[PDB]
DNA sequence: TTTATGTACTCGT
DNA sequence: ACGAGTACATA
């Protein structure tokens, strides 16, 4: 099959030593496979470890390579099943998560699980029974060297320094890097620093933020300043709200007054700035009730961002004195439910 | 039971030693039961509007009204949500409380009305009717209008302002005023003569009467508390005690007036969280908090006017909303800004 | 023996001696059959339901209206799916054959009328259903929309139907009906009792009927054989006496924030509704010529803020206390 | 029965395209569409009751033969526009083509701004898939309730609100057909309260015809229009405005009460009348305009909530007096 | 009657050269059609920019010999589900048709943004299983709702809004194909009323040709008037209050526009506004939302818009 | 937790 | 194929 297989297929790591990034995770996986038949750190018997982290970084590839080097039978005398996409349930199986939990507990083979970044609330069956081998954003040295090798074999050149920008734009997605390089090299083989800006602005990989992460980004004094207004426009703030609109208005209220107002108007104090923003949440209280009343006016959802998430965080903003404050109104209903 | 609130409840209109005008009004309405229209009792809490309704059903129906049971019925609403609400059952009359959730409360009342309206009249009593979110009232304004011979509606509520205009239009406005200090002092004297209380001076009776501020149930409960704590001895030096809600509101008011900072804001927000965890409506919290704030002699006329203006604004804001934390937090921020 | 709220219901078009502009049209379309879709909107208690009931009774007699008229209210489900599964089925089928007795005693049109009572508290999806429900089969059925708030009904549905406004039952329009009811029920009254009753009610003849019934019940219970006086109907209506209003006004005019606070606490423990207090304060201040123009304007705005805050829930005590304090500082 | 047993709105439905007036700019465009044989997907927009469905029905009758009843499928909100219903009905209807004697097929979507976004995503692909021999006509009143792709694929047509010419032509036609007489003040009032809708004009004129004891040999004047429509007289509005502006509080309050009690006038209608006659008078300053607009909005909001009428009447008086106190 | 084909299909391209827009994407598509090893791609953007017609042209250049059986045109008009889609994809993938060595089958999912999550989870599995045998393609509207791992496994090719030059040259191509007299003023009116969309430009052009034949701004505005975002832009930035009131009346109230549409457009314009301060923008947004609530509750009145701009000017002049 | 309408799903009869 | 229980999205 000449010029038929994709670049991610024809340049997959043949050997486990050919992988790039997460070297400690690879070592831990090799130790877990080696110590499987002996059942120090306790990971030998505390089995059924998964490979979770950024998508498209080689977790399935690393599992396949460590399986084939150890002689295990690849499946998706030693045999292994490399079951991918644990989040493929998407909140489904309606108790089949318990079936998978018992399957993790008792199996004659080293069950390896691979999933993307975990947002699903189905962590309960695998809370403390399986080893959490954490994969993170990879570095820019081994991946860089792999990119040089691929470019040398594919007869094109790229600047070593811009590879940092390509990795940051895709946020550590090696498969996406390979796909982007193939796409650009189909037309423009040469990669220089002149087209990095347009490449990044065409291949931005926007992703969501855990309800705790959005609060830190929203409660920043830089974005509401003159300099940060263009970097983070008003459209982006409301678009950021829609990522976690179920939990965004509750998270902002619990911590907006817990940070110093770096954007104080001359003549404005801390107490008065909070008061000018404390009432605005009550204006958004009217909108939230009216949106989800019997009338069901869902066209007013973008308004609720400004009245309950933006303006309360716009009057007061700055570096928070502590960690992100989780909303307490949800916790109070649990007490009131009893 | 052992509670003092059930043993001293009046048994008939002969025991209504509260208002001669109201008793005569009830007797006049009981003179012609056939021409009885829909009734609406209003007044401050503790006046006994439920007692007046119950005595009116005694005067109209006769016997069998005091004997009633409790029933539980299943209800169906949108999606697959299922709600349960208890209804008290009597052989002759029926009454249902709106204590269930206020959004889908209309359909439960509708299904009860068209289940008991399939075929002299059966009076229905809706206590604390101000909690209806303009939908159950919209059902009632048609159900009572089209069915004006089989079921008569009795409206028990206070502060008719949330109640829509047509409901009051098709209802009779009857007053239940709070009695003065004299009547409540006499009823407390009657209670302590029914029991065996070693009352030293009559001034403590006046003080415990004035502590209620036109509310019979809290006065009777605190009298029972005094009898239990002081061993049925109402001495002149009896230590006055108040419910912990008023105590913590007074503490929060003292915290606000003594300092205006951010840590105090965090503490009073935590107190607000505790109070809303104590399962209490927020309107009375705002009302009694504003009462506590205005009781400080340090406050001046401009600050008090600003306080009451912000109180009214956040009162309408809380009325047009559900998240009670936001309005209370904003009002506390405004009053701390005004004080500072 | 039935309550006067429904026993004296108007059973005839001519019996409705108010809103004659919307009555003569119906009376003249009894003979004809070109009855358009009508929209009955106005203040509550003006007899829109009574008018449509009289029209239904006079049009189809006693049986063709059972066999033809379909009624749907807020008591029944009024969702879009319910409308699609019920109103479409009712409109698609043709009219029933009238009985031989109904072709000589009643000029029954060969169509039917479907009433939609209390359409204000009804969603826009049903509105989307009805905009074409009333146009697809207009030749076989007619539709009625009755609501005290025409604003809730959108421009399309309001334009499709005939906006028959119902005149407010003021003090110079509903005197004859209540008077005739008074001599029909044989109740004694003074010269100005009827005018005071009509002035107290905000265009609500049903409310006036209830007050008259209560006054008659009291008079027959006491049995002293005395005519109804103005103070009696003030006490029935919950109207605060003028002396208490005067002392409240003079306490407000004297400042004394603490005195105002304790007297307001006493006044709300007296159990009087804040709407009546606002009405009485307005009718006392506006008629009085002592205050200058700017004070009149600002106290009128404070009363407006008070009642437009009251009607959205809130607590009457807080609103009245704020109103009295803020007019005391003017 | 047929005629003489229908409301004037439906009795005089335009069967042909020549009976639609006031939309001549779009009428000639659609006439050239049918004449030149170039009809893309339609999208009619305009005020409620402004000749959309009547125009499309007349166009369908002009294009097709007698078989339009059993071959053309029209789906409304009452007929439901669910995604499954669309997929198993409209797609099957558009895919099937009769072999002989066919140029194209027509599907009309009425009040299309009432279905879900997934439904619009289905309809746009049905539009762009079978457009070789099927055309889609979309009727809507809210362009912001529909996906931008649906607006882009269909040819947008905006119906300008019906002017006095079309209304007076319809009035002349209905008085000729029904043997009725009208007065210049009555038709001027009809123009004033028309609000750009023919349905309201027809309903009001029907009420006027039914108002007279003897419809034959009788004339309808402006007072009849005002009493049937429940609208306040312009003389009454001018008198109320002058009394509030010039006279003191007590006399103005008494005059307003007398005006309301003379013919049962409504506070709200007086409010729109007075606020639409304020802008005819030139104002010197600028913040008085802001105060007037916000105060009129507040009092209309309160009336929409309800309340005791005299309170908002005195509120209107105070609003006007405080706004013009400068 | 005998209707000619609409101008949409009378100008639907069959070659990559006829497609207008950005140059990089179209030359990449042409080069990858020449090579034949077309990678999996996801296409998203505002409607009418060449999201599915470019895919169809690329499929033609790849396999114009076996179009009827080697390109599964899975349309959004057809039935869509987690199982009914994957069954058809599996049936189209398991077949052993002898394709040319430099050619692969193309699976087209037009407007696939509205699929459920599990459908995408099955799609990624099928895509990674049969990548060597068949290739996928997407022409969705917005890629934000598309889950990230599918974007990672594919090559993201995002177009931009069409400029004036490409739409203008396409309109000249239409004019020379139809031999219709035109004017530069009519051309600029057409491209301004096109709001970036070129399909809307074609629709306005055919409407103008049928109605009058001469391309002039007056008739163009008569059928398709000025876009509402820019007129609301002018209405909201006017310094004088009564001028703003007259502008709004003449442009939206006498034009038949619904009031709630006006409020929604004003909210969107204030969201996209950049000429004023950010806090002033938030205050304008919140008062516009208050007016939106006052209209959605049922009070649809011109006076609501008047009060809205009264508050706008009150903010403008700092009270 | 929220709230009806719609959409989607799948196991079962 | 159709009815009912199920969870999720509503820019
Ligand atoms: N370190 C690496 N060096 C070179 N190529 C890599 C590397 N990691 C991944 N790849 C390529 O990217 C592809 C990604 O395959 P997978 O391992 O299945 O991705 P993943 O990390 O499991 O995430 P999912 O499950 O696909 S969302 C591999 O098949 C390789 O072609
Ligand atoms: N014009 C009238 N003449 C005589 N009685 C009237 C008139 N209008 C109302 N009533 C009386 O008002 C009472 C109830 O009338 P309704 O028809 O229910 O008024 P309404 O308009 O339906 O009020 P709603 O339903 O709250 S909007 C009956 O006792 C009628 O006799
Ligand atoms: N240009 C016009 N000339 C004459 N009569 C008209 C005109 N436009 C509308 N009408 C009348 O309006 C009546 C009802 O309007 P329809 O055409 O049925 O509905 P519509 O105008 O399309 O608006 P919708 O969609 O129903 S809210 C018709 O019976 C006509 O008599
Ligand atoms: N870039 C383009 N070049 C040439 N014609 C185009 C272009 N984009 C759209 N068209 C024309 O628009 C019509 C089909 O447009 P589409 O391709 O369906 O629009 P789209 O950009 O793909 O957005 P979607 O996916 O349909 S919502 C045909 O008449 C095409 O000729
Ligand atoms: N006229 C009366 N005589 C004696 N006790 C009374 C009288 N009116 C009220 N009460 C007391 O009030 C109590 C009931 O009050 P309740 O009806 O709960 O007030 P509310 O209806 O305002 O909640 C009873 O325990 C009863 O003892
Ligand atoms: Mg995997
Ligand atoms: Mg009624
Ligand atoms: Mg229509
Ligand atoms: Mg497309």
């Amino acid at each position: 099959r000449e010029e038929d297989k994709l670049w991610t297929v024809k340049y997959a790591p043949t050997n486990l030593q050919q992988v790039c990034g997460n070297k400690g995770s690879v070592m831990k996986l090799k130790n877990w496979l080696a110590n499987w038949e002996n059942s120090k750190d306790g990971s030998g018997v505390f089995r059924a470890a998964m490979l979770y982290g950024p998508p498209g970084i080689g977790k399935t590839t690393a599992a396949h390579l460590v399986a084939q080097e150890l002689g295990y039978d690849i499946l998706e005398k030693h045999f292994v099943i490399i079951m991918d996409e644990v989040d493929g349930m998407s909140g489904g199986d309606r108790g089949g998560v318990g079936q998978l939990a018992q399957f993790c507990r008792k199996t004659s083979t080293p069950l390896i699980l691979i999933c993307n970044e975990r947002n699903l609330p189905k962590m309960r069956p695998f809370d403390r029974v399986c080893l959490d081998i954490q994969f993170r954003r990879p570095d820019a040295n081994s991946i860089k060297s792999r990119l040089m090798t691929i470019a040398i074999r594919e007869k094109f050149k790229l600047d070593p320094n811009v590879i940092d920008r390509l990795i940051q734009t895709t946020r550590g997605d090696i498969r996406q890097v390979i796909n982007l390089l193939s796409t650009i090299s189909t037309t423009t083989k040469t990669i220089n620093h002149e087209n990095i800006n347009e490449i990044s602005k065409a291949w931005e990989k926007n992703i969501a933020l855990k309800p705790f992460d959005i609060a830190h980004k929203m409660l920043d004094g830089q974005i509401y300043s003159d300099i940060g207004s263009r970097n983070f426009t008003l459209n982006d703030k409301i678009a950021l709200y829609f990522d976690d609109f179920d939990f965004t208005p509750l998270m902002i209220q619990e911590n907006y007054l817990s940070t110093r107002p770096s954007v104080l108007k001359p003549g404005q104090s801390h107490l008065e700035a909070v008061a000018e923003a404390a009432n605005c949440i009550s204006l958004g209280d009217i909108v939230e009730k009216k949106i989800r009343s019997s009338e069901q006016l869902w066209s007013l959802l973008p308004l609720h961002a400004v009245l309950s998430s933006v303006y309360p965080a716009s009057k007061v903003a700055g570096h928070m004195a502590g960690r992100i404050n989780f909303t307490a109104w949800l916790g109070q209903n649990s007490k009131s439910a009893k | 039971m052992s509670l003092w609130v059930d043993k001293y409840r009046p048994k008939s209109l002969n025991a209504l030693s509260h208002n001669e005008e109201l008793t005569n009004f009830l007797k006049s309405l009981s003179d012609q039961p056939r021409d009885l229209p829909h009734l609406l009792l209003y007044g401050p809490n503790g006046t006994g509007k439920k007692t007046r309704c119950m005595a009116l059903l005694e005067s109209i129906f006769g016997p069998g009204v005091y004997r009633l049971k409790i029933d539980v019925r299943q209800f169906v609403t949108a999606s697959n949500r299922k709600l349960e609400l208890n209804v008290v059952s009597s052989p002759y009359h029926l009454e249902i409380t709106p204590s269930d959730m206020g959004n889908n409360d209309r359909i439960v009342i509708q299904e009860l009305l068209k289940e008991v309206a399939q075929m002299r009249y059966k009076c229905v009593i809706i206590n604390e009717a101000n909690s209806l979110t303009k939908d159950a009232q919209a059902a009632l304004r048609r159900t009572m209008e089209k069915y004006s011979k089989n079921i008569r509606l009795i409206m028990v509520c206070d502060s008719m302002s949330p109640i829509i205009a047509p409901i009051k239009s098709r209802c009779l406005l009857i007053r239940c005023p709070a009695p003065s200090d004299s009547e409540i002092s006499t009823i407390l004297s009657d209670v302590v003569t029914n029991e065996r209380i070693q009352l030293e001076t009559k001034d403590i009776l006046k003080r415990i009467a004035q502590a209620s501020n036109g509310n019979l149930r809290v006065s009777l409960l605190m009298l029972e508390s005094m009898a239990l704590n002081n061993e049925l001895a109402l001495k002149s030096s009896s230590p006055i005690i108040k419910p912990d809600w008023i105590i913590v509101i007074h503490k929060l008011t003292r915290k606000i007036v003594k300092e205006r900072s951010v840590n105090s804001l965090i503490e009073c927000r935590a107190v607000l969280y505790d109070l809303l965890a104590h399962c209490i409506p927020a309107n009375i919290i705002l009302k009694e908090l504003t009462f506590s704030l205005l009781d400080v002699e340090t406050l001046n006329t401009t600050n008090k006017s600003s306080i009451i203006e912000y109180s009214s604004v956040f009162d309408e804001r809380l009325s047009l909303g559900n998240k009670a934390i936001f309005h209370l937090e904003g009002f506390i921020a405004k009053v701390m800004c005004c004080l500072d | 023996q039935q309550p006067w709220v429904e026993k004296y219901r108007p059973k005839n078009l001519d019996e409705v001696t108010a809103q004659d502009h919307a009555v003569t049209v119906l009376k003249k379309t009894l003979k004809s059959a070109n009855l358009p879709h009508m929209l009955f909107y106005g203040p509550p208690g003006t007899g829109k339901t009574s008018t449509i009931l009289a029209l239904t009774k006079e049009l189809y007699g006693p049986d063709l209206m059972k066999s033809r008229i379909l009624e749907l209210n807020a008591s029944d489900e009024r969702g879009i799916s319910i409308v699609r599964e019920k109103v479409k089925n009712f409109a698609r089928l043709t009219v029933s054959k009238p009985s031989k007795h109904d072709l000589e005693n009643y000029p029954c049109p060969p169509y039917k009328i479907i009433i939609l009572d209390e359409a204000d508290s009804m969603t826009a999806d049903a509105q989307s259903a009805l905009r074409r429900t009333m146009e697809t089969y207009s030749g076989v059925t007619r539709f009625c929309l009755i609501c005290n708030y025409v604003t809730r009904i959108i421009d399309p549905l309001a334009s499709r139907c005939s906006k028959f406004r119902f005149k407010a039952l003021d003090a110079s329009n509903a005197i004859d009906r209540l008077r005739f009811i008074s001599e029909q029920e044989n109740v004694k009254c003074d010269d100005g009792v009827l005018e005071r009753i009509l002035d107290i009610s905000a265009g609500d003849l049903r409310r006036g009927i209830t007050l008259l019934q209560s006054a008659s019940k009291g008079a027959q219970y006491l049995g002293d054989g005395k005519n109804i006086t103005s103070t009696q109907v003030e006490e029935l209506a919950g109207v605060v006496p003028h002396d208490i209003l005067i002392e409240i006004v003079e306490k407000v005019k004297s400042g004394d924030f603490d005195e105002i606070k304790k007297y307001v606490n006493t006044f709300m423990k007296s159990g009087w509704s804040a709407a009546s207090v606002v009405n009485q304060l307005h009718e006392y201040y506006i008629t009085n010529d002592n205050f200058d123009t700017n004070f009149k304007n600002q106290i009128s705005w404070l009363l407006f803020t008070t009642d437009s805050r009251l009607n959205n829930g809130t607590n009457e005590h807080i609103q009245l206390l704020n109103l009295l304090v803020k007019i005391s500082q003017l | 029965r047929s005629k003489e047993n229908l409301p004037w709105v439906e009795k005089y439905r335009p069967e042909t395209l020549d009976e639609v007036y006031g939309q001549n700019e779009v009428i000639t465009t659609v006439r050239k569409f049918v004449d030149e044989g170039k009809l893309p997907h339609l999208l009619f927009y305009g005020p409620p009751g402004t000749g959309k469905t009547s125009t499309i029905v007349a166009l369908a009758r002009e294009i097709y033969g007698k078989n339009y009843s059993n071959m053309v499928l029209e789906l409304n909100a009452s007929d439901d526009r669910g995604i499954d219903v669309v997929r198993n009905q409209i797609k099957d209807f558009a895919s099937t083509r009769q072999i002989f004697s066919k140029g194209f097929k027509l599907i009309i979507l009425d009040e299309a701004d009432a279905m879900t976004n997934a439904a619009q995503n289905a309809l746009r692909r049905v539009i762009e898939r079978y457009t070789k021999n099927t055309r889609f006509c979309v009727l809507a009143n809210y362009a912001h309730k529909l996906t931008p792709a649906l607006l882009s694929r269909c040819t947008r047509f905006r119906f300008q609100p019906l002017p006095q010419e079309a209304i007076e032509r319809r009035i002349a036609n209905v008085l000729v057909h029904e043997k009725l007489k009208l007065s210049p003040n009555a038709e001027k009032a009809l123009i004033e309260l028309s609000n750009g809708d023919m349905r309201r004009v027809l309903n009001v004129l029907q009420s006027c015809k039914a108002t007279l004891d003897n419809p034959d040999e009788d004339e309808i004047s402006d007072d009849v229009i005002y009493e049937c429509c429940g609208a306040p007289r312009p003389s009454d509005l001018k008198a109320v405005l002058k009394s509030i502006l010039e006279d003191d509080w007590g006399t103005a309050h008494y005059t307003l009460n007398k005006v309301r009690s003379a013919k049962g006038l409504a506070l709200i209608d007086l409010i729109e009348g007075i606020v639409k006659i304020l802008e005819d008078y030139e104002l010197q300053n600028e913040e008085t305009r802001v105060h007037l607009l916000t105060k009129l909005a507040d009092i209309e909001y309160s009336i929409s909530k309800g309340g005791n009428d005299q309170i908002q009447g005195s509120a209107v008086i105070g609003a006007i007096k405080a706004s013009f106190e400068n | 009657l005998s209707l000619q084909l609409p101008w949409v299909e009378k100008y639907r391209p069959q070659v990559l050269s006829d497609i207008v827009g950005n140059k990089e994407t179209i030359d990449r598509l042409q080069q990858i059609a020449k090579d034949g090893n077309m990678p999996h791609m996801i296409i998203s953007g505002m409607p009418g920019i060449g999201k599915t017609t470019s895919v169809h042209c690329l499929a033609h250049e790849l396999l114009g010999r076996s179009y009827a059986d080697g390109v599964l045109e899975l349309n959004a008009s057809d039935d869509r589900g987690i199982d009914v889609v994957r069954n058809q994809i599996k049936h189209f993938a398991q077949k052993k048709l002898h394709l040319p060595p430099g050619k692969h089958k193309i699976v087209i999912l037009d407007e696939a943004d509205s699929m459920t999550a599990g459908a995408q989870q099955a799609l990624r599995r099928t895509m990674e299983l049969y990548s060597n045998s068949t290739r996928f393609a997407f022409a969705c509207n917005q890629s934000n709702k598309i889950i990230e791992p599918l974007q990672s496994r594919c090559a993201i090719l995002r177009y931009s809004k069409l400029s004036d030059e490409d739409v203008l040259k396409r309109l000249l191509q239409i004019i020379k194909l139809e031999d219709v007299k035109y004017t530069n003023d009519g051309l600029e009116a057409i491209i301004f009323t096109a709001e970036g969309d070129m399909r809307q430009a074609i629709n306005n052009l055919q409407s103008t040709v049928a109605g009058h034949g001469l391309v002039n701004a007056d008739n163009v505005f008569k059928i398709v008037d000025s876009p509402h975002p820019l007129i609301v832009k002018k209405m909201l930035l006017a310094s004088n209050l009564e001028d703003s009131i007259q502008i709004l009346r003449t442009d939206l109230w006498k034009k038949g526009y619904s009031s709630i549409d006006i409020v929604t457009t004003s909210f969107r314009v204030t969201k996209n506004l950049a000429q004023v301060k950010e806090s002033v923008r938030l205050e304008m947004i919140k008062e516009i939302g208050l007016t939106h609530m006052r209209i959605l509750e049922g009070v649809g009145t011109y006076l609501q818009l008047a009060s809205m701009l009264a508050k706008i000017h009150k903010l403008n002049n700092k009270a």
